[PDB]
């Protein structure tokens, strides 16, 4: 659950950056997320 | 089985006293209590604390699914080691079956089921049978029909290591409780078999399954495994597999129910022919006998829920089994935003009954379809063991049934109830422009409530003509679009929102320093004591929050609202002084169509996580 907790938290934060129009942060987060899924 | 409350917080302000009183109230076996918390006092933290201390399974009822999701996220963080669950309608969208006599047009049931929501529903009901440390955040879906909890409990397949049992006998039991063999696409509600290994994907999970390993007619091991990976997560000596459906109708009962439906039909047809309801008799008989062929063939037909009461073999008028029945007798209900949620709970049966009687009158449904219904409010009352209503403005139900209010008026960071000014109706708009302009210079936002569509559109248009950034919160804007507009207010894409009703979900935002109330003295619904105090509340999230009410006179509702606001602010400033606290905020037509298309595009690119394309579009915009 702890890994999944951080992943699930990172996603929230990515969608939130995106809603602020902070697409630069959102992309930084997306890329980190993809590395962790791999 | 204790609740373990996890938070970065400690009770502050008058939270300790509110918690003390509410706990003592349950110890005194008080059936009804009300937490009178002013907005922004941390009522949800207060309830967390109550839940921990009383230590009963608890049902939290919320009036819209946005707020229910919002409570659920927060309670999962609060109780990471206890079972926090989510119980809402599984319909992604729902058009109920309806008939419009005026236009002689029937509306077919239209709806799509959300797989994740059905999962969370199953997770909720199975938890009530697995442990005591359960908190469920629910909509009024909690008063709607579910199978018998006794049967659901009874239909559980219990497995334990070293247990004797044949592999194929397990398969048979799983089918009998609505699991489906699927070796190829192994999803929830599904089992797959590989030789001596069965993997059951519980209906309550989409993440982990149960791997059951046989040696001959004996289970050797039970493991929670990651369904996709096969990565073992842990061994189990015991597992309960609950039915994959909340309404399972075994073949024996279905045959009998079809007997009874036919007889009911036979009697209704008699009565309608006597009253010369010829059209309605023809319609009813076509429909029902078709539904009945399908049940005989498939053990299923669309809209089968209309037959729920028959499929149970229970007598007419019987109270549905609801989630309320899955809970132990000794459970607690917390009613969030009770002044809204209580009338909603009462309103469900009557809305349901009205809609369904026009269907029975016109021969679309048998009378028994009315037994497929939510609870009556008198039935919901029967489930109240201890109930705690939560509201800044309790309704007349709560007020009547509560001996003494528990008040909570102190905000964590000492934020005050706003200053109120009453100013004449004459010079209204101009006075307001001035106050808005001043807020713009200060990088603060404004909410404004008008009584009408007409004034809201006129003022919005005038503001726009002036160079002010504004959005009209039209009444037919859904909460999803509402939240987008509010996000944009927070960002400063808009500086002002104009709406008739500002009490719509999600309008508490820290950047708002002024709330203006036009026509404060016109009473009605919009200017009642309740609407006034809630509207005042929108300005209490900011350390310089202020309300202006335009009015030629002080109505009864203005008096109670203004009085209560001024009284709280006084005690709040006393607390602050006495505790050394300083209040601190917590935190052209062608152009128009082009912008709306690029925005949709920007939003689509964001869902797709093509954040680079969404940036390109923002910069374009
Ligand atoms: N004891 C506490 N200490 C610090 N912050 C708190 C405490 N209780 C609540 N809060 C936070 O203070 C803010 C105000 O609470 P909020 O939940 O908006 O109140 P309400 O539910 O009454 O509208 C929220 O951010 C909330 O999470």
């Amino acid at each position: 659950k702890e890994r999944q907790k951080v992943v699930e938290q990172m996603e929230h934060e990515m969608k939130e950056a995106a809603k602020a129009l902070d697409f630069e942060r959102a992309a930084e987060l997306r890329d980190l997320l993809l590395e962790l899924k791999a | 089985d204790r609740f373990e409350l996890v938070s970065k917080y400690q009770p502050q302000g008058d939270q300790p006293k509110a918690i003390e009183k509410l706990v003592k109230g349950i110890q005194e076996g008080k059936k009804h209590q009300t937490l009178l918390g002013a907005t922004g006092t941390g009522k949800t933290f207060t309830v967390s604390n109550l839940i921990k201390e009383v230590n009963k399974p608890t049902l939290v009822i919320a009036h819209n699914k946005t707020l229910a999701g919002q409570l659920y996220s927060e309670f999962k963080e609060f109780f990471p080691n206890n079972a926090v669950e989510y119980f809402v309608s599984y319909y992604d969208y729902y058009q109920p079956e309806a008939y419009v006599p005026q236009t002689d047009t029937f509306i077919e049931k239209d709806a799509s089921i959300n797989d994740e929501i059905d999962k969370l529903r199953h997770s909720a009901t199975s938890a009530l049978f697995e442990r005591r440390d359960v908190i469920i955040i629910a909509s009024v879906s909690c008063i709607y029909g579910l199978g018998s909890p006794e049967e659901y409990r009874e239909m559980v397949v219990s497995l334990r290591t070293e247990m004797e049992i044949e592999r194929n006998e397990l398969l048979r039991k799983l089918v009998d409780i609505q699991y489906a063999r699927n070796d190829i696409d192994f999803q929830r509600g599904t089992f797959r078999v590989r030789g001596d290994v069965v993997e059951i994907f519980p209906a309550s999970r989409d993440e982990h399954c149960v791997r059951v390993e046989f040696f001959g007619d004996e289970i050797e091991r039970i493991r929670e495994v990651d369904a996709l990976t096969g990565e073992i997560l842990g061994d189990r000596d015991h597992v309960a597999i609950f039915p994959a459906s909340h309404f399972v109708t075994r073949a024996e009962k279905m045959e009998k129910a079809i007997q009874n439906i036919e007889k009911e039909l036979e009697e209704q047809l008699k009565v309608m022919h006597e009253n010369g309801k010829l059209l309605e008799a023809q319609r009813l008989e076509q429909r029902t006998r078709y539904d009945l062929e399908m049940m005989r063939e498939m053990g299923f037909c669309s809209g089968i829920e209309n037959y729920s009461r028959h499929l149970t073999l229970r007598p007419p008028g019987s109270t549905p089994y609801t989630l309320l029945d899955y809970f132990p007798d000794d459970f607690m209900i917390v009613v969030d935003e009770s002044h809204v949620t209580i009338p909603q709970v009462r309103g469900m049966f009557n809305g349901d009954q009205a809609r369904k009687q026009v269907l029975v009158d016109h021969g679309f449904r048998l009378p028994s379809a009315l037994d497929n219904r939510p609870l009556r409010f008198e039935e919901f009352e029967k489930h109240m063991h201890n109930i705690v209503y939560v509201s800044a403005t309790p309704g007349p139900y709560e007020i009547e049934h509560t001996d003494e209010m528990v008040e909570q008026i102190i905000r964590p960071t000492g934020l005050l109830d706003p200053l109120i000014d009453v100013r004449p109706i004459e010079g209204q708009i101009d006075d307001l422009i001035g106050e808005i302009q001043a807020r713009i210079e200060r990088n603060e936002r404004v909410l404004v409530t008008t009584l009408t569509k007409k004034m809201s559109e006129d003022l919005t248009d005038y503001l726009k003509e002036i160079g002010i950034k504004v959005n009209y919160l039209h009444s037919e804007i859904k909460t999803l679009e509402r939240i987008e507009i509010i996000r944009d207010l927070r960002l400063g894409k808009y500086d002002v929102l104009v709406g008739i009703n500002l009490l719509r979900e999600g309008l508490d935002i820290p950047e708002v320093s002024l709330v203006a109330i036009l026509d404060a003295d016109k009473e009605g619904f919009l200017r009642s004591e309740r609407s006034l105090i809630q509207t005042i509340g929108r300005a209490a999230r900011n350390a310089e929050g202020r309300v202006i009410m335009y009015a030629d006179k002080i109505t009864k509702s203005m008096e109670i609202a203004i009085n209560e606001t001024k009284r709280r602010r006084e005690q709040q400033e006393r607390f602050n002084e006495e505790h050394g606290i300083t209040p601190k905020t917590i935190n052209k037509k062608e152009r128009q169509k082009v912008v709306e298309q690029m925005e949709h595009e920007m939003k689509e690119a964001a869902k797709a996580l093509d954040f680079e394309r969404a940036a390109e579009l923002r910069d374009l915009l």
